[PDB]
């Protein structure tokens, strides 16, 4: 009926993970004739 | 070229949201001898003067220049954050409440008072760099950051460690791989060397960004020979000179 | 001195024997030796003064060279300079701050005070507006005791054009008298020897 | 020249983003309800 | 309370005392035989590792490493060639909480008057510089994170 | 050391009051070659530098740096 | 004749043998207990002097070290604000034919495969660096003239 | 004042002649990269 460094690691890698990947999306979505 | 800066303002508003500064963004750090014209370039970039100059130098703290080109078919990209505003040239800081500055001196006032305040009486580095979005017609896109050089003259009188926090910044904004050096320098500084050179050279054995930038050339004195100058033979760059 | 002590009139013949020498000491390698040649040189044009030259490396790969010449010339750099009684002169193209330099650089490794090392400034007739060497005499970007002083050497088509040393001399202080109009005192042969000493 | 060295680096740059992610993988690795009601029966 | 042991005393010149080494390899014993000491290994990187005897020392008593933490310094003076590389992924050191590099600090620094925020920022650029994907792994908070564990 | 400055005091306080043993706080023991830079460290995570450092020999002896702190029974200096 | 046995180990770690150590102590000394075997003990500058095996080895058995010769090479690596002058001139173990510090190439050096001649140099270099007076003492002319003698 | 660096001079040209570089006198060194004028000065 009723029944933190590791947390912390675990949040800055995620964290820049998804830094990073949004970054990269946002870089990929930008026109072709643009990135020359 | 309509896409770079809105890429890079949104890195840099959710970098803020998020209160991360790990890492920076991809953009042009912009460094060089003491004087050696980096504030007359970005004043020439802006297209009017908003930076000090000579033996006025008082904001030590690091200016992200974000210049964004006004065409007809940007007004939704440029009014997408903000709201509509109908005045053809207007300056915004991200970290105030989304404050509309026009006039260059008035700014240029609001910066230096914003960077006392924050600061203190100790010159030294705050981890809340400024930034400032320009949109005029007469500007095309693109990003520079600005940053103190040698103001090892007495301005006001600087902390021991002004030298270290510009170094450690310094270090800090070149960190990212995909950020660009610029060695802005005067004639006589060609490529022979500079402080943009040593860091990319101590940042990594060889490093795959190096552009060098010429200014004051229109007071010089004929029959001087500049060979090397533009052809660059001697210490060739690789971004060219 | 470790010669007959026979007086070599034509240079060619001193650049002959110095050839000879690294060729037999050192063998086929073309390293440097711990046996340092001794040079007298007697010139009117200079004063008491006494001067190393260390091996020079081609910036552009240019020729044959040996393998292991850039760690020889690093070693030899870092036993010359780090003796107290010898001053470093740091030879610094163009006016650039002479503490971005490489030889100011790896010198500030044994001398963290810089009370000993001295760079002087080579190439000045590509000298032009703007950012002059004012700020570097002034010490804005790193204070020196020793101070830089300005020396003018020949270009790159002078020296493809094997210029006299005369012609070199006269194409400076006219470049002094022209560009310079109140420092082209600071500059000269005489005078640069004249600082050195002070 | 901007625009150049982001597109010469864009390959890094995925290359280095997929290292750190296999690093933090890793480095987790190394450091529910099914298993909790299997401990109370246990116990 | 922070205490720094040397590594024994080898050879005993001067007043020390002849069974100085005994003494204190005991006092070692003692105090890494119960958990209430925290063993922190810390080593040169231009050192081999291996070599080191704080590793050797510290995995007698616990060579699974659930209580002991290895550290490496003298990270701005390593020399290259000799990167450290596979020692932070645990390759050659398989450590359960991770090898964790700190950046010394000189004494101008100190006298400058520098803040730990400065050393943190400045470690994180080396680490960035010297180690292109394991920046985030040798923090200095990461280091206190893992010594409050 | 930062986050650890209140949970210690409460751990003192509360084995205080309960009358239990007061079980001495953990000292961190470290061993290695000297001029490592162990006390640089150490005083990195404190914050504050209390031991000697810098270049040449930065250890010399098992130093019982022991900060006491009232009613556990910029200011840093020291005593004896 | 010149060999290069294997030195003095800590406790065994890894896959080594358990009485390894003691194979080896008694291997060394079978050889070393002859006064005409020469004892040149080489020591890393990268650790503290009285932390060598080498000396506590040579101490064990020769307390007088009167074939006991102390070289320190590696001293690239050797830590700033420390010099070892008065030793070298025997004030504490003074011996009629001196003190010989040889330097060994350094880490890049090593690694590159320097030739002998480089290795000289550097040394001269370092002495210099440290105590030129000293430099000719520490040099491998004096150490051959020793061998000589 | 000016017989004092011919005197050093010779003692270190005698003193590498007899091939020992120890001994340490008041002198300048150049130190420089190639094509940065070192030689054109020096000449």
């Amino acid at each position: 009926g009723q029944l933190e460094d590791m947390a912390q690691r675990r949040k800055e890698a995620a964290d820049m993970l998804k830094a990073l990947q949004g970054a990269s999306q946002i870089i990929a979505e930008i026109r072709e004739t643009h990135l020359w | 070229m309509e896409a770079l800066i809105p890429v890079i303002n949104k890195l840099q508003d959710v970098f803020n949201t998020v209160g991360a500064d790990i890492i920076q963004l991809p953009q042009i750090v912009v460094v060089g001898t003491q004087s050696s014209g980096k504030s007359s370039v970005l004043e020439s970039l802006v297209g009017r003067d908003l930076l000090p100059r000579g033996t006025g130098i008082v904001t030590r703290r690091p200016l992200i220049l974000q210049l964004v080109h006004v065409s007809q078919e940007d007004k939704r990209k440029t009014t997408g954050e903000e709201n509509g505003v109908e005045a053809e040239e207007w300056g915004k800081f991200l970290h105030t409440k989304n404050k509309l500055y026009t006039d260059f001196d008035e700014i240029r006032q609001e910066i230096e008072n914003e960077t006392e305040r924050i600061s203190g009486n100790n010159k030294g580095v705050s981890p809340e760099p400024i930034h400032l979005k320009i949109f005029s017609p007469n500007v095309v896109n693109l990003t520079l950051v600005d940053l103190p050089g040698m103001t090892k003259v007495p301005v006001g009188d600087q902390p021991k460690d002004i030298e270290l926090q510009i170094r450690e910044l310094i270090l800090r904004f070149i960190s990212n791989p995909n950020s660009i050096i610029l060695a802005v320098t005067a004639a006589n500084t060609d490529m022979a060397t500079s402080e943009a050179l040593k860091i990319s050279r101590e940042v990594d054995p060889d490093g795959r960004r190096t552009l060098a930038v010429i200014t004051k050339l229109d007071l010089m004195d004929a029959g001087t020979d500049a060979m090397d100058v533009l052809m660059g033979r001697v210490i060739p760059v690789k971004l060219g000179i | 001195l470790h010669t007959k002590n026979k007086l070599y009139t034509d240079f060619d013949e001193i650049r002959q024997e110095i050839e000879n020498e690294t060729e037999r000491i050192s063998g086929n390698n073309k390293g440097v030796s711990p046996e340092p040649i001794h040079l007298k040189i007697f010139s009117p044009n200079v004063v008491n003064l006494t001067l190393v030259d260390l091996p020079g490396m081609t910036k552009v790969p240019v020729g044959d060279q040996p393998k292991d010449i850039e760690l020889q010339i690093r070693e030899l750099i870092l036993r010359f300079i780090s003796n107290p009684n010898s001053i470093i002169l740091a030879v610094t193209a163009a006016n650039t701050d002479m503490a971005t330099s490489e030889a100011l650089k790896i010198s500030r490794e044994v001398d963290p005070d810089g009370r000993r090392t001295l760079a002087v400034i080579t190439k000045l007739d590509l000298m032009d507006a703007g950012t002059d060497a004012m700020d570097v005499l002034m010490g804005r970007v790193i204070p020196v005791k020793l101070g830089i002083i300005g020396v003018v050497n020949r270009s790159q088509l002078d020296i493809n054009n094997k210029k006299s040393v005369t012609d070199s001399i006269r194409d400076e202080y006219a470049f002094l008298q022209k560009k310079y109009p109140s420092l082209a005192n600071r500059n000269g042969t005489k005078y640069l020897a004249r600082t050195l000493n002070r | 020249l901007l625009m150049h060295h982001i597109r010469d680096c864009l390959p890094e740059l995925k290359t280095r983003i997929n290292v750190l992610a296999a690093q933090y993988q890793s480095l987790l690795n190394s450091y529910k309800s099914a298993t909790l009601l299997q401990l109370i029966t246990k116990f």
